[PDB]
RNA sequence: CCAUGAUAAGGAUUAUAAAUUGAAAGUGUUAAUAUCAUAAUCAAAAUUUAUUAUUUAUAUUAAAUAUGUAUGUGUAGAUAAAAUAAGAA
């Protein structure tokens, strides 16, 4: 669910800047990208104006591609991780299996045997645990080990 | 009022709206539209690597063409050879009697003005002359 | 603000405010008071007078 | 200070190189016939002086033709005789400047005749410009108004002997010194030229009816010959070096000093536009754009729409009451006043339209009524010429007819309220609002306003006349002052329209109240019974109709008898006093537009007058 | 042919000539005094290249993108003057300049 | 194809390398610890190895400030061009839209 | 702020007669209430508008009441009086919104649209980067920079 | 009747 | 170069000043001289054509 | 839990969709508890309104409800 | 090709005269229309422009009022509250017979332009300055708002003992 | 040219209800009258003609070739549309 507007408003009478009504291409709809489809000033239909900006189909395609670019940039913002190849033997137990290609089988689970019901296509491993396998010749551990917090420890949250 | 055979056969049906870029009779009245920054990207092939159209070359054992095609793109040889170059246009034809080097690489339809500003004062009727005067096109 | 002479008639006559009865003996009197106060008047604002209709009739004749 | 700077720049004993008319390369084109455009005329389609210059140049003499014009600084921000009104309000000055710009554009782009604009005294500028340009013959139009007849006489006298001026001291110089000119004056202001009237002006019988009789037998010169003479200027050669360039046509750079620059309103001495701007509701949807071509288009569109009903209702031979709210009436008075549209052109166009649409039997009556109106304007011109300076004196031109008129009285508060339009009479309010906001108000509105000021209240008629001069953009001196005197009972002439009461005019012309409702929409709820007398309403009716006297609608200036005893301070609602809205309207605090506005908000004042507070 | 030569000349001269600052001095990023804010960064880091790009809107926006130290602040928060307002010469001080441009030049609104 | 790929730079791969080369020249570590295996920056797309190429832009500004054109002429599909238009839907056979071909 | 185009002003009757579309829209109403609350003044006009408008939209679907027909016209006069009173209350709310919005923009150093007035430091009206080369209401030219209503430093 | 006020 | 990519790379060297006559008072192009008879080139076709 | 069927849109934050959700919840509650039917039916919760947006028609200028220009 | 200075037929083409009017059919004038606002009547120009308020504006206002409260500057708060007190009084109920005028209806030819013109002019005249229905001035009594800044909670030090 | 017929547009009184707000009175092409009739798209084309909703000032020309014109106080006259999932008494 998104609150943004994916649809280009239909062409109708000239829209005047007022309450409830704004110009169709007033630098605010669909971001500032409407300048690509903006033709300012009074224009003679007889011998002025590019028709591709007046074609509803083309402007709908352009706003669709702009929305797709927004979605792609936000997805890549989410994608903080990177993918590294491992030859199937240094991977953890949860990966020593056959993973079907994307959009080819039922969305798999990460070993539901031990009450782990995550998505195998979305699980992300941290660098600390895989530091040894990723840098066999590094010698000294360049990345410090991840200091895990003990849940059984008696801390302030447990009402000391 | 344009006079042609298809005028009687077909009907304009008023100011009907056609699909985008799909009008039946193409009349590129904007071929001669000038644009200095977009000189090489207006009414011309999009890619500079593309070869010249087939209409710029002679294919078979021809005997002679009265006029060359509009899409034929002006080249250096058109001016250097000093031959006869003609392009079909209203009313009859336009002949390149002033060979210039500033139009090399542009299409002849782009060079020729489709909608000529000149208005004939001879074939104009009394009512039509009055209409043109009222519109301001004629004194 | 100018005044007006109470003895001689000035060149510009200005009407004094009208007096209306503070008590009404009859419902007919109350209705007349409302009618002449304009309570029962249409709130429409005149934009074209009957003179236009009369001129149309005269031209038609 | 701007006038002093212009005098130092142009009127110096030696003209600087930055302000020099370029020397003609052709010895035969060195001489050029000159024509000067006055404020009376700003047209080139029927002006007599331009045609005479064209025919003289094509006959012999200097083939080039040079057009000049001078915008005087003495009639824009200077105080009037009394009341300190602008001789031309900011609106009128804007209209005049726009007309001048349109005329200059037409002259320099169609006829290719340069128009040299100067700012300052025409008597100082014109003869020196003629000497500098080496003009053979200088043509102009006859000016016969006060402050204008004298400048015309000074100009012709100076150019007769090739006299000069010298900066501030104005030391006249001789022809010999330098850094056969003859002046021709042609009469073109009136519809019918002098010497064409069936009776001489000196022996003309005093009365508009007799002139209406005369004009039927009078003849009007056709404009085709003059149009041909003007058109010949296109083939006639002219000085091309003075033609405008593309840059100065577009306004990228200021025009060269020798070609001149039109003055700006701020520099002319107005100073505080926010004080003089009026923010009120405008009801009329028709406005007159400056320009002779615009005037011609307006005449053609009015004839096509059929505005003859304004002249006379169809089938009504008797003259009928006008309707000011309507858009049908022809608003050509500003054009006729500014000279953009010639009365001869108006008459010939109207006669052509009538001849075309002669099938209807009433168009002849419409045409004759319009010709009667034009003849009335000409009659007022002749009356102004007959009276001369005697008209502008106190108590009108003819004091013997003003025995019944009481002694004039002067009240700054009363005249300020009348000018602002805070009168209790809705008809007077609407007339004043139209006169102030719009370019002009109708004839009935002018009559009502002037009668209310002069006779209704007792204030001096010159105050109302000068306010009409300030506001009405269709201002003609003789016509305005003569009508003011007639409707103030200063020129008491029989066999003419009777002077009528303000109440009479309101009840007659605007009976239903459409005009009053349109121009004072806050009174829209008032029934047509009480539209013209909102003062006579009880508290109950005021509450039910949503208008409170004083708080919302002002009380009338002239109260009824006994009102002073029964009215308290709260109801009166003084509008002009210390700390009031009118006082704080202007940034400098000197009140606002109205009484002594030229003295209060005038940066440059040539005359001292009297300047005192309250 | 004559008009095409003139239009090419005018377009090249317009492209080479310096234009006005394309950023609005009335909005959040370009509001600080010239001695503070993003103006210090502009004057001490990217001042040299602004003269080389001649203050055209596309190169200045691209340089602001590439310089970093601003992030998305040039689009999410910053605003720029319109297309016909950003093409005025270096010193204009007048609104009506855009209508003073030559009309016989067929440069498609590029002075 | 657009967007065009700008010319590469040596030490723009990571902040460590950028600081080491362009900021101080005294940074001890040359670059971030690179795993011995191959890292696919653009995971869905298999790009030709040894070729300089970009990745989908993280920032919004570059998306609308890049040299990305817009649709001007009619839209052409590699297969849908046989069907003239959405209005002129050319169907060879009156088969079901949910029909399957086993 | 983001809307810098010259705008056309509709009559207050035209604004009010619009139902829960723009004038009575809950999103705009709650935004105005939040602005009033942040300023710390009571929302009496806004609440008086809301209590009328929610009942109006609740009863908009049903038919008008059957009436025998008042000879004196008292019922019609009372209905007109109530309608006018509600309209004037909504007028007061509209004016309050259009005044406090300008005041808040002036306090926050927000440049408004073309041809509008902020009582703080812009009484003539603000015109900047308009399609016409003049104020279009004073017919006076404007400098190439729009204007500087506020100082530079924040 | 939607809103009624004592004053 | 077209405007959409980089106008700043345009330089005066691109313009052939000898092809047209330039006004002195305005910098406009008054006229363009003939460019056919005086034009001499050694490669009307690319050198690899060789007829 | 609510499952959307028919025409799916990103944001359904509109009064029509809210009415549809209300009707679905009321019907589910009636099916779950029988005696709940009386208050909901008397308050009109269960009643369905047959109103729908006018279908497209190219003869109209916008396509829905406005004709074309007449001289 | 050495463009000759003498064009035979190119110049002689009856150049089109400049457009006279504007708008529809190039015949609209430059009259001051009904869109003109009055910047003198009240702090807000009448027929106000459609100003729309955004949540970022609300956040900026919250930050500004936080800064003002933390810095102790209360003159803006006092002036805002006084302005609200002056403009936010309860409208008195109109007396019987108070109704805004309506435009007459005709069936043969309804002029919608005049219909909207009358409404616009009437509302333009109906400025907030002359809104007699809304109580204003110092003579009114407001038993809902604090009359002076002295009794506001920011001056709490005074009310002691 | 003329050479029989035939479909359209054009809302004013049969209503709530378990329901649709588009008509038959006729619109170029179609089936009997004849008596020089080769007028027909397969591209790149020639406004003078009633019956047609165009994008208005942060970012603007890449693929079949596709619009260089008109900034001028939301501005005369004349005129168009809607009471159906919308909000009007
Ligand atoms: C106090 C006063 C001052 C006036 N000042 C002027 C003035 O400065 N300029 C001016 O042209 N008229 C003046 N008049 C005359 C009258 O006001 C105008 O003729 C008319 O009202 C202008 O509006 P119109 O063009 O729509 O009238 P129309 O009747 O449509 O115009 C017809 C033309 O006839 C002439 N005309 C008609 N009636 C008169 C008249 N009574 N007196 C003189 N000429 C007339 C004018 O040239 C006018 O333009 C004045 C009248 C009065 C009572």
């Amino acid at each position: 669910v998104s609150t943004g507007e994916f649809d280009h408003p239909p062409f109708q009478f000239r829209q005047r800047h007022t309450f409830n009504t704004t110009p169709l291409h007033d630098a605010n709809r669909f971001g500032g990208r409407t300048a690509y489809l903006r033709e300012i000033g009074p224009v003679n239909i007889k011998k002025q104006g590019r028709r591709f900006k007046k074609d509803p189909r083309t402007v709908q395609f352009n706003v669709d591609v702009w929305c797709a670019q927004q979605t792609l940039r936000k997805r890549w913002k989410q994608r903080d991780w990177e993918v590294i190849e491992i030859p199937f033997r240094l991977v953890p137990r949860e990966q020593q299996r056959v993973i079907p290609e994307l959009y080819t089988d039922i969305p798999q689970m990460t070993d539901p045997a031990r009450n782990d019901f995550s998505n195998i296509r979305n699980k992300v491993y941290d660098r600390e645990e895989l530091q040894g396998v990723l840098f066999p010749a590094a010698g000294a551990m360049l990345y410090p080990p991840l200091q895990r917090v003990d849940k059984q420890a008696m801390t302030l949250d447990k009402y000391l | 009022i344009a006079k042609s055979a298809f005028g009687f056969y077909l009907a304009r049906r008023g100011q009907r709206k056609y699909p985008f870029l799909r009008r039946p009779h193409i009349k590129n009245t904007h071929s001669m539209n000038p644009s200095a920054p977009y000189f090489w990207s207006f009414m011309t092939a999009k890619s500079q690597m593309a070869f010249l159209p087939e209409e710029n070359y002679i294919t078979g054992d021809w005997t002679g063409k009265f006029f060359v095609s509009k899409r034929q793109v002006y080249t250096l040889q058109h001016a250097t050879s000093g031959a006869k170059v003609r392009v079909k246009s209203f009313p009859s034809i336009f002949e390149f009697n002033s060979p210039s080097r500033w139009n090399i690489g542009k299409e002849m339809n782009t060079l020729t003005k489709p909608r000529m500003d000149l208005i004939d004062e001879q074939m104009l009727t009394k009512k039509q002359r009055l209409d043109y005067v009222r519109a301001g096109l004629l004194p | 603000y100018l005044a007006s002479s109470n003895s001689r008639v000035d060149t510009l006559p200005v009407e004094r405010p009208l007096s209306h009865a503070v008590t009404f003996n009859s419902d007919a009197e109350a209705e007349d008071q409302l009618k002449w106060e304009g309570f029962y008047a249409e709130p429409y604002v005149d934009q074209a007078p009957t003179s236009d209709i009369d001129d149309m009739a005269h031209t038609f004749m | 200070n701007y006038l002093s700077e212009q005098d130092a720049l142009y009127l110096s004993p030696t003209t600087p190189e930055e302000a020099r008319v370029p020397s003609a390369l052709c010895p035969q084109l060195s001489a050029c016939v000159m024509v000067v455009f006055a404020a009376n005329d700003m047209r080139v389609h029927d002006n007599y002086a331009l045609a005479l210059a064209a025919t003289r140049a094509e006959a012999a003499g200097g083939l080039p033709v040079i057009a000049v014009t001078v915008v005087d600084y003495r009639m824009f921000a200077q105080p009037s005789a009394v009341g300190g009104f602008f001789r031309q309000s900011p609106m009128r000055a804007r209209f005049f400047l726009e007309t001048l710009a349109a005329l200059r554009y037409k002259l320099e782009r169609e006829l290719r005749i340069p128009l040299l604009v100067r700012c300052g005294r025409p008597e100082d500028h014109i003869p020196r410009l003629v000497v500098e340009c080496g003009a053979i013959d200088v043509f102009l139009t006859t000016q016969y108004a006060p402050h204008e007849k004298e400048v015309h006489n000074d100009i012709v006298e100076a150019i007769n002997q090739r006299r000069w001026v010298s900066r501030d001291p104005t030391a006249g110089y001789k022809a010999i010194e330098h850094d056969a000119p003859v002046a021709h004056s042609v009469w073109q202001t009136t519809l019918v030229h002098i010497d064409d009237l069936p009776v001489p002006v000196a022996s003309m019988v005093e009365g508009e009816r007799w002139y209406h009789d005369d004009v039927t037998t009078a003849n009007i010169r056709p404009t085709a010959a003059f149009d041909r003479c003007i058109n010949r200027l296109s083939d006639l050669p002219a000085r091309g070096d003075l033609l405008p360039t593309t840059g100065e046509l577009s306004g990228l750079e200021p025009p060269p000093l020798y070609r001149g620059r039109a003055p700006t309103l701020v520099e002319l001495g107005y100073g505080s536009p926010e004080a003089f701007i009026e923010e009120e509701v405008i009801a009329t949807q028709s406005s007159h754009p400056p320009g002779e071509d615009a005037a011609i288009e307006r005449v053609l569109d009015w004839l096509m729409d059929g505005g003859m009903t304004s002249m006379l209702r169809y089938g009504r031979d008797r003259r009928t009451n006008t309707k000011m709210y309507s858009q049908r009436l022809s608003r050509l008075s500003p054009y006729l006043s500014c000279g953009a549209l010639s009365p001869r052109r108006f008459y010939e166009e109207l006669r052509r339209f009538t001849s075309e649409h002669l099938r209807d039997n009433f168009v002849q009556q419409q045409y004759r009524e319009a010709l009667l109106r034009l003849s009335r304007r000409d009659y007022w011109h002749w009356m102004g010429l007959r009276y001369g300076p005697l008209l502008f004196y106190e108590y009108g031109p003819r004091p013997e007819h003003t025995d019944d008129i009481a002694d004039w009285r002067h009240d700054p508060k009363i005249v300020q309220k009348w000018c602002a339009g805070l009168t209790g009479i809705p008809f007077a309010d609407a007339a004043m609002r139209e006169l102030t906001l719009t370019g002009f108000v109708a004839d009935e509105g002018r009559q009502g306003l002037i009668w209310l000021l002069s006779r209704g209240y007792g204030q001096d008629w010159r105050l109302g006349a000068e306010w009409l001069e300030r506001c009405s953009i269709d201002y003609d001196p003789f016509v305005c002052y003569g009508n003011c005197a007639y409707y103030s009972e200063l020129v008491r002439d029989d066999f003419g329209e009777t002077v009528r009461n303000i109440h009479w005019l309101a009840h007659h012309h605007d009976q239903t109240g459409i005009y009053v409702k349109k121009w004072l929409p806050q009174l829209s709820k008032i029934p047509p019974v009480y539209i013209h007398r909102p003062h006579v309403l009880t508290e109950r009716m005021q509450a039910m109709h949503g208008v409170q006297l004083g708080k919302n609608y002002p009380y009338p200036l002239k109260l009824w008898d006994g009102a002073q005893y029964t009215l308290s301070s709260e109801h009166l609602t003084t509008y002009f006093s210390e700390g009031s809205q009118w006082h704080r309207k202007a940034k400098n605090g000197a009140g606002g537009s109205g009484y002594a506005e030229a003295l209060r908000h005038g940066t440059v004042i040539l005359e001292p007058h009297q300047l005192q507070s309250s | 042919h004559r008009a095409l030569a003139d239009s090419l000349r005018a377009y090249v001269e317009f492209s080479t000539s310096k234009r006005v600052e394309p950023w609005d001095a009335r909005f959040k990023p370009f509001d600080r005094i010239e001695k503070d804010g993003v103006y210090v960064l502009m004057r001490y880091m990217m001042e040299e290249k602004l003269q080389l790009c001649n203050y055209h809107h596309r190169p200045v926006k691209r340089l602001f993108c590439n310089i970093g130290l601003m992030g998305p602040q040039i689009t999410t928060k910053a605003r720029w003057k319109p297309y016909r307002f950003a093409t005025n010469p270096a010193g204009t001080s007048k609104a009506e300049r855009m209508y003073q441009r030559d009309k016989t030049v067929y440069t498609h609104g590029h002075n | 194809r657009f967007p065009p790929t700008p010319s590469e730079t040596p030490a723009t791969q990571d902040w460590m390398a950028y600081t080491a080369k362009y900021l101080d020249k005294q940074f001890t570590i040359s670059a971030e610890p690179a795993p011995v295996y191959n890292v696919n920056k653009l995971w869905p797309m298999q790009q030709i190895p040894g070729k300089v190429d970009q990745t989908p832009f993280e920032e919004d500004q570059t998306w609308l400030l890049h040299s990305i054109p817009v649709q001007q002429l009619e839209m052409h599909h590699h297969e849908k061009d046989l069907q003239d238009l959405p209005f002129i839907n050319h169907e060879q056979f009156p088969r079901s839209l949910e029909w399957n071909a086993p | 702020n983001t809307f810098l185009t010259s705008s056309v002003a509709t009559p207050p009757i035209s604004v009010i007669r619009t139902g829960p579309k723009w004038w009575a829209h809950p999103e705009r109403m709650v935004r105005q209430k939040l602005m009033y609350f942040t300023l710390g003044v009571d929302q009496l006009p806004l609440r008086r508008t809301a209590v009328i408008q929610r009942d109006l939209q609740r009863f908009h679907m049903c038919k008008p009441p059957p009436r025998v027909g008042d000879s004196t016209g008292y019922k019609r006069s009372r209905a007109a009086q109530l309608n006018t009173w509600y309209r004037r209350i909504q007028y007061q709310e509209y004016h309050m919104q259009h005044l406090f919005t300008r005041h808040v923009w002036g306090l926050l150093r927000v440049y408004p649209g073309n041809t509008t007035k902020i009582q703080g430091k812009a009484d003539d009206g603000y015109v900047g980067y308009d399609s016409v080369p003049f104020h279009r209401y004073n017919r006076a030219p404007l400098p190439f920079p729009a204007r500087e209503l506020y100082e530079r430093r924040k | 009747i939607s809103y009624m006020e004592d004053v | 170069n077209r405007p959409e990519v980089a106008m700043h790379r345009n330089t005066v060297g691109l313009l052939p000043a000898h092809m047209w006559e330039t006004d002195k008072k305005t910098g406009k192009v008054k006229s363009v001289k003939d460019s056919v008879r005086d034009y001499q080139t050694k490669t009307p076709y690319p050198k690899w054509v060789q007829l | 839990h609510i499952v959307s069927e028919g025409h799916a849109m990103p944001s359904i934050a509109n009064e029509i969709a809210a009415f549809a959700l209300r009707m679905a919840v009321a019907n589910a509650l009636v099916k779950l508890i029988p005696l709940t039917r009386i208050p909901l039916k008397k308050s009109g919760l269960l009643s369905v309104d047959r109103r729908r947006e006018r279908g497209q028609f190219p003869g109209y200028l916008d396509g829905k409800k406005v004709k074309r220009r007449f001289a | 090709t050495a463009t000759p200075e003498r064009f035979s037929v190119l110049g002689t083409t009856h150049p089109k005269p400049k457009r006279t009017g504007f708008g529809r059919n190039n015949k609209m004038r430059s009259k001051p229309s009904d869109n003109v606002a009055w910047y003198d009547k009240g702090p807000v120009e009448w027929l106000p422009r459609p100003v729309r308020l955004t949540y970022d504006h609300l956040d900026q206002l919250q930050q500004w009022t936080m800064r003002a409260t933390l810095d102790g500057r209360t003159e803006e708060f006092n002036r805002i509250r006084d302005l609200h007190r002056e403009w936010s009084q309860h409208p008195l109920m109109p007396v019987l017979g108070d109704v805004e005028p309506k435009f007459p209806l005709n069936l043969f030819k309804q002029n919608h332009r005049a219909k909207k013109r009358f409404l616009v002019r009437w509302h333009k005249a109906n400025t907030p300055a002359n809104w007699l229905w809304m109580p204003r001035g110092p003579t009114v009594v407001t038993p809902l708002h604090r009359t002076n800044p002295t009794q506001y909670p920011e001056n709490w030090k005074q009310m002691v003992q």
